[PDB]
Formats: C-alpha cells, structure tokens, sequence
C-alpha cells in the first residue's frame, strides 16, 4: 500500500508503526529520525569590519596662514592651529616662531583586517525544513537525507518518500542578526548608516570590499601644546575592542527545545518541536499474505518481571504454536507500549522474549502477532535507577495511568457512599408515602 | 536541579551533558496500608496531589 | 543489580541469598564470615618487672 503518517518531530527516538494490509501480514516498520536541520533565508544586509584612523602627513603652514579645505572623508576633521612652533636637533624648523601656523586633517577609513575580520548584519526570514531518518525496513538500515516540503518525494529501493513538510514552523531565528565566523548573534543591530558615534557597528560598509563607509568617530582635533610636531586628537573609539565583551553565551546556549547551531552556512540542528508527515508507498511484494504468513494459536504470553524504567525494563515471554515456519508481524498497538523488535521469525509450538516497557506499574495489554490479539498481564516496578543520561520512548503518556491494586482501591471507595444514597432514596419514599397515608 | 524536560550543562571546552530523570522512583508500595501517597510520589508527585 | 542483605553475625556459618536483578532469571550465592576479631586501642600506663 501507501501509508501516511505523521511522527512527532523528535529527535533520537525509535518511531514504529503499522502499516495495515488486509489480506496480507500489515508490515509493521520502524524509522527514526535523525537530524533536524533548519536554513534560514539567504539575505545578508551589511557589514562590520575594523576601521582605522588615517591621518594624513599634516601640513606646518610656516610664515603663514591658510585655509580649511574639506574633502569628502568619513569623519573629517580639519583645523589651521596657530601659534605653532617646530622643533628638530636644530629646533626651529620654520624660521621664524610667531607667524607659523599648521593644517592639521585627518579622517578614517577601512583596514587590511576587513578581508577576514568583520561581521554580517544579516536579514534572516523562513527556513528550508531539511532532515534525515534511518528506516530499519526488513532489516535494512536505510538513511536518507532530504528537505520536507512536500512534492519532492525521492525513492530508493521500492520505497517512495516526502518527509514532512513542518507544521510548527517555529525558528529560533529572527529578522537582525549579526554573524562573525564562530558565532552567531541574533541581537538587533541599527541599520546600514545609523551608526552612533562610539557604538555596536558603528563603522558600517556593505560588504567587505565595499567602498562606502560609513563611520562615525566623534572624533574632533585638539590643540598641541608647544613644540609637539603631531597631531593630538580624540579618542575613536572601536566597536570591535568590545565586539567579544556583550557576546556572554551565544545561541548554542539561548536556543531552546535542544536545537544547535552549524555555521557557514547557519543550520539549526536538531530541535525537537512540533510533528512531520512521512508517507510511502510500498507495493505488494513486501507484503505476506496471512494465508502466506503462519498463523498463531495458543497465545498464552506473560512476562517474567517487568520494571517501568527508561530503557526496556520489561521482557515478556510468549509462549505460542504458529502453524509453520514463517516471519511474524509483533506489534503493539498502545502508544504506552513499546517492543523494541520489528518481526520474529516464529517456528510452531515455541517460546520466545520481548523487549519493552511502559512507565507504569500495570500494563495490561494486547500484542499484535500474524494479524492476531493476544492479551497479557504484566506487573512492572519502580526501577532502582535514578539519573537517566537519554531520554525514553514509551514514557510519553497522560494522567490516566492504571495502577496493581488502586483499581482496586478505587473500586472499594466507590462502593462507599452511594450506596447510602440508596438508602437516602428509600428513605425518601418512605417519608413521602406515609405523608401521603394521611387522606 | 533537573526539571521534567531534562538539562543541558556545558563546561569549558569540552562538550555539554544532557540529563533526564526518572520518574522520582522507589518511594513506592501498597500495602494493607495506604501507600497510596507512595504510588504518587511515583505517579508524578507534588501535581495533581489536590486531586485526591 | 544492588544487593544488600543483614546476615546474622555468626562465625562459620555460610549463608544463601537470592541474589536477582529485575527482568533476569535468579540465583543464590553463598557468602560466609570467618573471624569478627575486634582490636581494642591501646596505651601503657605502667610496667612491672
Ligand atoms: C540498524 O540500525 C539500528 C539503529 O537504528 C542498530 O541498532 C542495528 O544494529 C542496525 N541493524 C542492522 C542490521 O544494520
């Protein structure tokens, strides 16, 4: 047949399943998947790289005075200080001491660290649901690879595929975050030329071999005292010197629901949430008819011990007398039940284990055996253990969890009071009837 | 403290632990007793003890 | 898997437990205490020769 289901989007975990063919052995499969794998819309925004003061070689206007030319320089900033006075071994190096001026002009620009050091203000919208599951089909272990979306089913081996696509199309991602080689940041970052002065990025250029930058230095020129044949100025301060300190944890740590981060390009790794849809055909040369498949009588199963623990605490025994030599589909129906084995190859009048579990004291239950119910008690304990280092599989249940003898408890306490209810109503009709003896 | 979610610890360089309980276990009976209270304190204590 | 047992304090006599985990089949062991030999701490007060 075809067969359609959907998982819950849950990483590392067996998922098994039923796939009912009337007429024929209902193949019982396993698959689980193995990678969660997210990669958001591809839009990068600008960029981030340490800048650099230039200050160009000044100009001592000896005898003289000029003017302030501007030129259109990030940060520019020019000044004619007067009453300069140059000094060498030969002190003096204009003639004269009161008459020589000097220009003083410098700017910033980009540095040779922008072709590897820099960082991405990037846009980043919906994301490509890609993944991988390992389906053990009749003890083959097949992994496949493939995004969820929905029409591109891929087949190998007789086995047709469309995983998904995702239904909580939840991302830990938003529109502003910031990237830079190791790690990524998903902080808001203002905007290509909104830089203030002395901030987060506030040198800002699109790419790294963009020639617009855009700066914003505060920077503003000082006057040098006597004699000190430099340009004295402002501090500029770079975002990049505190580029490391705000970053505290980054978003392997902030992520939640388990999900992890691949860089270059950013793929969100395995976070658990939500259900995918997998459906695949299969024709009917994997399928035994029951005719084909040899039947059970004599299903007497129990089990040994069993203990509602993690792993598979509980290991029934089956005592059985199929008809012949043949596969057998082993399969539990309940959701709080789960045997860790596909199909068992059953001989005749023979005895075998299961392996299982459920995280209830007492499961009471019915296996599904050549398309056959057979029902078995089982008495599972508490287990010993008290840190588990993996997350289980059958333990996903609600509150309505059956008990050994709160059943039975249950039962003795309601059998307590209604019945005096009982009582209350034949005492009712007794008032009533005697009161109505009267006329 | 580990929640019922389980808990991610990471230290240094070296790769982080993830860490699930169990279902607060061994502090379980029934008995001619109770042990009613015991079974909860299995059957996920301390969340819906209002309910008995 | 964990076992713990209260034997009676008896030199030379063994005893069986059933010693089984939850899920496997059991079995019984012996274990037997030989000597309960208490060292009292000591100090000399004085001598007599
Ligand atoms: C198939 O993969 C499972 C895990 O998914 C592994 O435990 C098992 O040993 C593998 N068996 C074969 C036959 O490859």
């Amino acid at each position: 047949y075809e067969h359609v289901t959907v998982i819950p989007n849950t990483v590392g975990v067996p998922y098994k399943t039923l796939v009912n063919r009337p007429g024929y052995s209902p193949m019982v499969l396993e698959m689980e998947l193995l990678s969660v794998t997210l990669e958001p819309t591809l839009s990068l925004d600008y960029i981030t790289c340490e800048y650099k003061t230039v200050i160009p070689s000044p100009y001592v206007k000896c005898c003289g005075t000029a003017e302030c030319k501007d030129k259109s320089l990030p940060d520019y900033s020019c000044k004619v200080f007067t009453g300069v006075y140059p000094f060498m071994w030969g002190g003096a190096y204009c003639f004269c001491d009161t008459e020589n001026t000097q220009l003083s002009e410098a700017h910033v620009e980009k540095s040779e660290s922008c072709k590897t050091e820099f960082a991405s203000a990037y846009r980043a919208h919906t994301a490509s649901a890609s993944a991988k599951l390992r389906v053990l089909y009749q003890g083959n272990n097949v992994t496949v690879s493939a995004y969820a979306n929905g029409d591109h089913a891929v087949t190998v081996k007789d086995a047709k595929f469309i995983v998904g696509p995702m239904s909580s199309a939840w991302t830990p991602f938003d529109n502003k975050i910031v990237v830079y080689k190791g790690d990524v940041y998903n902080m808001d970052y203002p905007p290509f030329g909104a830089g203030r002065p002395g901030q987060f990025g506030d040198i800002q250029s699109r790419t790294p071999e963009s020639e617009d930058v855009y700066a914003n230095t505060q920077l503003v020129l000082q006057r040098p005292s006597a004699g000190t044949v430099h340009v004295p100025y402002s501090q500029a301060p770079s975002g990049f010197k505190y580029w490391l300190k705000e970053r505290g944890a980054s978003l392997q740590h902030t992520a939640p629901f388990g999900c992890q981060i691949a860089t270059n390009p950013v793929r969100a790794m395995n976070c658990a949430v939500g259900n995918m849809p997998i459906s695949i055909d299969i024709p009917d040369a994997a399928f035994t008819r029951v005719v084909d498949a040899p039947s059970l009588t004599d299903m007497s199963c129990e089990v040994p011990a069993c203990t509602h623990s993690s792993d598979f605490g509980g290991v029934a025994i089956i005592k059985y007398a199929a008809s012949k030599k043949g596969k057998c589909a082993v399969h539990s129906m309940t959701n709080a039940v789960t045997i860790r084995e596909a199909e068992i190859e059953v001989e005749g009048n023979s005895q075998l284990q299961i392996s299982f579990s459920t995280a209830l004291a007492s499961a009471e239950f019915r296996v599904q055996v050549c398309s056959t119910q057979v029902h078995c008690a089982a008495e599972c304990h508490p287990p010993k253990d008290h840190i588990v280092n993996y997350p289980a599989s059958h333990t996903t249940l609600g509150v309505q969890d059956i008990s050994v003898t709160a059943m039975s408890w249950v039962q003795k306490i309601t059998g307590g009071v209604g019945l005096v209810v009982a009582v209350a109503a034949l005492i009712l009709i007794v008032v009533l009837c005697v009161s109505f003896s009267r006329h | 403290t580990v929640p019922t979610e389980g808990l991610e610890v990471t230290w240094g360089n070296n790769e982080p632990y993830k860490y699930w309980p169990q279902l607060s276990t061994n502090g379980t009976a029934h008995g001619h007793p109770h042990e009613i209270i015991l079974y909860y304190y299995e059957l996920y204590p301390t969340m819906t003890v209002v309910v008995v």
